[PDB]
């Protein structure tokens, strides 16, 4: 009984490994060997966005590529205007502890969450010229870590109870729950077609989920430690993950294979957040060594360093237009690079 | 939870697969096709730069 | 700039002023982080001074705010890396789970992101420990072989009126904890062992004095003295 | 030695 | 011999003090340290006081090494006005820093509401105003004049009032700040002394406090001692006297040279902030 | 939200009068206040503006030196004091709330106005005064002395519609964005010193007076006004 099930699982894993080994014919580095390198890119801090009285955990660019919403432990959800460094709104929260933030594609709503296990929704473009709680999404067991909006009424939230969920704003209860993870889920990322999304947990594995079916599709495991953050390739057939192993990993969906390893001998510090570019050539990442590094997605070479922070960086974000980059760190100031 | 894991592995077994070479070719095609559309990879003029 | 831009700048200035006022008001309170395990008197200690639970209290016109979260704390512990102190309670009476308590304390102390957060450590339920020592049913040497060769250090002067074996046991436990703390302390952050019981009411003064010493050390570091 | 400028600077008018 | 080594010594002191204060500028301005009472006090002292006095050092070394005043009439008053403005600013700011250290050591908790950065800025403004008030008369206490075939920027002021002004400068710039420093640090050391790491930290703090106090005492002692010797004793003119005057000027400048190093450039935290600049 | 103003009446020339406006349902402190005048037989003219927290107070050229404005946030009230008034100050007073940030909609709500009877500037031009017209597209053109386009790329002109016998409401801000509650039938475009407003499938309750108002720089100046008739 139990022995037969274990043998069947072992055989399934063995045939998965055989299929994985058979699909790997030539390394991506060997194919893109005759590709001109992007060279060294040096980006300076165009404007610093000061005004936070405590450390910062999250940030998300808007669709218009002008508004940032930064989540900080001072109990505020300041909304910054990137062009003029203007604070559009100041949102005091019930709970100071925060590790996630979101911005609606329409720009009308913001979402926040932390150790209170509740995803607060604030409506910006409304009457009485104020930002107020719209829905206090509750029902999670573990701490909330990453939220991303699909529409103005549909959310995907990752919590600390090794599960993800898709919630409906109007209804107020979970539309669908996603379970199967064994480790703490630390991040979440969406896709341009808004049909599939990838999530990273603390069990050294990333997993793809379908918003419609509500069941897992693919599970990739190539990391030795927890995956702190994940970003998804703009094309829609790949993504990138970052762990505490001081290495990033670019996986692809169509092949179900690990493609490249991103690591350097000098760095030992882990990855906090990763982000891609509009074209997808450059893969951004943030490390514990109080700076960021720009790495090429095809060469795995250090293209430049963004050492503008004092403490280790928390979040990195790229605008929809790809014009600029935002890095929010625990130094209480988030910097804009271009 | 052995049954759930077995069912998940069985469902994951039946998936169409594509060679890594073709996936890498598609990835580089995407990277090079929109290379002129990225303001950060290719430096932009100061006047044309909103930031 | 346009008139709309100037008005937006004025609004931003007012928002920044409100932010500064709120930050100044919030920074006046001293925040702590309470940790423990099962059969550890977190509830009795926190009620003595009375997803995430929080408490007020005040000592000598100084406000303290306490946070406790209700395994694998390696992730949410990153939130509390700017707090003034981490209180860690341990059940000194129970010997079965004392070793895993030592392991937990070692994981907390050597945590990479608590590299500058001092720890105030509480040996809760001292009367239960004294009763267990008096009974003699449970022996420390059964669990910790080094207790047999251990002796009470000189110049101790614990308190008036406890048996020498009780003092020996309590200082053996305290020496274990202090050795774990000072294995890689390097002087950036130190531990404050204390002997508290379930009925003791002077548990706020100990925390007040320990946090006072922590802030004194921080100020000494700030003036470049150390 | 005592330069005249130094002497006048130290002693003032005299 | 002496005419070759004297300008080199003055230039060396100028360079070392200026570069130390330049690192002080960099770390305390663009080093990431937020506004605070401690940071504000060392910022004021180092940057303003030390940079100003060290920039004004050559304008007084030219008295001994160029054998002629060539700075004009306005400079003859303004430069020395600045020099003694920084003298008083250094004295009052060191006294205030010692008082702040006592406040933060004796009362690490209750003083948190008192050591507000706004209050630190108010104290800096008050001490700067006091320094200006006590340094104002030196705009006329010196004057340029033509004696024989030489033009000299010399004291042009009556001796019965010059003696009184020198006494006032001695009592206010030196006596009160040194007394306040000594008493406050004595109280701090008494309170501190009533594991191995704690003992080492206390010993290091005591050593630093003692070296600061002895530094501020012994560096500004010789100049005022020479002035009092002039006005209450027979001071002859000899090569030994010239050497003693040069030594007094050198130690007076070395004071401001070594203030930023002793106060700031010795802590690991300060260099941790420095690492951001490079 | 509600904004109601009280005061006014028959007053002798040269006297002092107080107009008090009270607000409910919204944060008064965040919003900035505007006092504007409507002559009984003429168009709208701006009078005064006060920012959030009374940080900046701006007055019109005509009323400079004899008009004062104040606001009491805890009481959620706005006071206007008038001294040495003239015979030309007899008009209807309108109080307007305006919020100022990126993507905001200034002049979104107009309070109920009062009536007072007494015993350089950028010029707005409206070529059409009365245009006969339901169900037919209507185009209204407004011209400015100088281009209303700043370096940042933001254009500053607002279109206001006046119903017969009550407060105006905003239709189009920045000549492109549509205010909340405005039907999609309204549209706006324009270029340097020439702005156009287009209405398609005109229906009932669209009769009113159209004003084009420039907000690039103070003082605010309103359009002459275009009347639409059946």
């Amino acid at each position: 009984e139990l022995d037969q099930l274990r043998q069947e699982a072992e055989q399934l894993k063995n045939q998965i490994r055989d299929a994985r080994k058979a699909c790997a014919d030539a390394t991506l580095s060997q194919i893109t060997n005759n590709i001109d390198p992007v060279g060294r890119i040096q980006m300076r801090t165009r404007r610093t966005l000061r005004g936070h009285l405590a450390k910062i955990y999250a940030m998300h660019w808007g669709t218009d590529s002008r508004l940032l919403v930064s989540a900080s432990q001072d109990g505020k959800l300041i909304i910054w205007d990137s062009y003029t460094t203007n604070k559009v709104h100041a949102i005091p929260l019930r709970s100071s502890w925060v590790m996630t933030c979101a911005y609606a594609p329409s720009g009308n709503y913001v979402a926040c969450g932390g150790l209170d296990n509740i995803c607060s929704i604030y409506n910006l473009k409304t009457r009485e010229g104020n930002v107020r709680v719209s829905r206090e999404l509750a029902g999670h067991t573990g701490y909330l870590s990453c939220c991303r909006f699909l529409d103005d009424n549909q959310i995907v939230t990752s919590s600390g109870d090794t599960t993800c969920a898709l919630w409906d704003i109007e209804t107020g209860q979970q539309t669908t729950t996603f379970t199967g993870h064994t480790g703490d889920v630390m991040s979440l990322s969406l896709a341009p077609d808004t049909r599939l999304f990838v999530s990273g947990a603390c069990d050294a594995s990333a997993k793809l989920w379908d918003v419609r079916e509500g069941m897992c599709r693919q599970t990739f495991t190539g990391h030795e430690s927890d995956i702190n953050a994940i970003c998804f390739f703009p094309n829609g057939n790949a993504f990138a993950t970052g762990s505490d192993d001081a290495t990033c990993r670019l996986f692809d969906l169509r092949a179900d294979q690990e493609l490249m390893t991103y690591s350097h001998d000098n760095i030992i510090c882990g990855i906090t957040s990763v982000s891609f570019s509009k074209s997808g050539r450059l893969l951004l990442a943030g490390y514990d060594d109080f700076n960021c590094n720009v790495w090429d997605a095809l060469k795995a070479d250090r293209a430049g360093v963004l050492a503008g922070h004092d403490n280790r960086v928390s979040c990195l974000g790229v605008t929809d237009d790809g014009m600029a980059v935002a890095t929010g760190s625990w130094d209480s100031f988030l910097k804009i690079w271009n | 939870q052995a049954r759930k894991l077995v069912e998940q592995l069985k469902m994951e077994a039946n998936i169409d697969r594509i060679k890594v070479s073709k996936a890498a070719a598609d990835l580089m095609a995407y990277c090079e096709a929109h290379a002129k559309e990225d303001p950060l990879l290719t430096p932009v003029p100061a006047s044309e730069n909103p930031f | 700039v346009s008139a709309e831009d100037k008005a937006a700048a004025e609004r931003s200035k007012m928002i920044d002023k409100n932010l500064r006022e709120d930050g100044e008001k919030a920074r006046r309170t001293l925040r702590l982080l309470l940790l423990g395990a099962d059969n550890s008197g977190k509830s009795t200690i926190v009620k003595q001074m009375r997803g995430i639970f929080e408490t007020k209290f005040q000592v000598d016109k100084v406000n303290f705010h306490m946070f406790d979260v209700g395994d694998e704390r390696r992730k949410w512990i990153q939130c509390f890396n700017d707090v003034t102190a981490i209180i860690f309670v341990v059940d000194s009476s129970d010997y079965n789970r004392l070793q895993e308590a030592l392991n937990d304390f070692k994981s907390i102390w050597n945590n990479r992101w608590l590299r500058t957060i001092s720890v105030i450590l509480f040996l809760n339920k001292q009367d239960l420990l004294a009763e267990k020592v008096l009974a003699g049913k449970s022996k420390i040497e059964d669990y910790f072989p080094e207790f047999a060769r251990y002796t009470t250090p000189e110049a101790a002067t614990p308190e008036p009126g406890d048996d020498p074996r009780v003092t020996r046991a309590k200082y053996f436990i305290r020496k274990e904890f202090v050795d774990i703390s000072t294995a890689s302390g390097d002087g950036r952050h130190i531990c404050y062992p204390h002997f508290t019981c379930a009925v003791d009411t002077e548990n706020a003064r100990r925390i007040f004095n320990d946090c006072k010493d922590i802030i004194l050390q921080m100020n000494l570091r700030e003036y470049n003295l150390v | 030695n005592w330069t005249p400028q130094a002497m006048l600077y130290l002693k003032g008018a005299q | 011999p002496e005419a070759v080594i004297v300008p080199l010594l003055f230039a060396l002191i100028f360079l070392v003090g200026t570069v130390g204060n330049t690192l002080v500028l960099a770390v305390l301005l663009r080093g990431g340290q937020a506004v605070s009472t401690t940071n504000l006090f060392i910022l004021n002292l180092g940057v303003a006081d030390l940079c100003f006095i060290l920039c004004c050092v050559p304008f007084q070394a030219t008295i001994y090494t160029l054998d002629g005043w060539v700075f004009g009439s306005l400079l003859c008053k303004a430069v020395h006005f600045l020099i003694f403005l920084t003298m008083h600013a250094s004295s009052f700011t060191l006294a205030a820093v010692s008082l702040d250290r006592y406040l933060a050591i004796r009362y690490p908790l209750h003083s948190r509401e008192l050591r507000t950065p706004r209050n630190a800025l108010a104290a800096i403004g008050l001490i700067w105003g006091l320094s200006l008030l006590f340094s104002g008369p030196y705009l006329s206490y010196y004057q340029q004049s033509q004696l024989a075939n030489l033009t000299v920027c010399h004291p042009a002021w009556s001796a019965p009032r010059r003696r009184a002004m020198d006494i006032c400068t001695f009592v206010f710039s030196y006596l009160l700040p040194v007394l306040v420093l000594g008493l406050t640090y004595a109280r701090t050391l008494r309170y501190l002394w009533r594991g191995s790491g704690a003992r080492r930290a206390k010993r290091k703090v005591t050593r630093m406090i003692l070296i600061v106090a002895a530094l501020f005492c012994l560096c500004w002692m010789p100049h005022h001692a020479l002035i009092l010797c002039v006005w209450f004793g027979q001071f002859p003119l000899t090569r030994a006297t010239y050497a003693l005057r040069i030594l007094s000027h050198l130690v007076s400048y070395a004071n401001s040279c070594v203030n930023p190093i002793v106060y700031a450039l010795v802590s690991k935290h300060f260099r941790k902030g420095f690492r951001t600049i490079c | 939200v509600q904004l109601v103003e009280s005061g006014g009446g028959l007053v002798q020339p040269g006297g002092s009068r107080k107009l008090s406006c009270s607000a409910s349902g919204f944060a008064f402190s965040s919003f900035g206040m505007h006092w504007v005048r409507q002559a009984p037989e003429k168009g709208l003219e701006w009078v005064a503006y006060i920012s959030s927290g009374s940080g900046t107070i701006y007055y019109a050229d005509t009323v400079k030196g004899r008009f004062t404005i104040s606001r009491d946030d805890p009481k959620n009230t706005l006071f206007l004091q008038m001294t040495s008034l003239r015979s030309e100050d007899t008009a209807m007073y309108y109080c307007v709330r305006s919020i100022y940030y990126y993507g905001s909609s200034p002049f979104d709500f107009w309070g109920q106005g009062t009536t007072l009877t007494v015993s350089s500037d950028i010029v707005m031009t409206q070529a059409t005064s009365s245009v006969p017209v339901p169900g037919e597209s209507v185009s209204i053109s407004c011209r400015s002395s100088k281009s209303l386009l700043h370096s940042n790329g933001n254009t500053y002109l607002y279109w206001f519609l006046q119903r017969p016998g009550q407060s105006p409401q905003l239709l189009i801000y920045r000549m492109s964005n549509l205010a909340s509650g405005v039907p999609d039938r309204f549209s706006g475009s324009g270029s340097g010193t020439a702005f156009t407003l287009t209405i398609s499938r005109l229906e009932a309750e669209d009769v009113g007076v159209y004003y084009c108002m420039q907000h690039l720089e103070y003082p605010l100046t309103f359009g002459a006004g275009t009347k639409l008739e059946l």
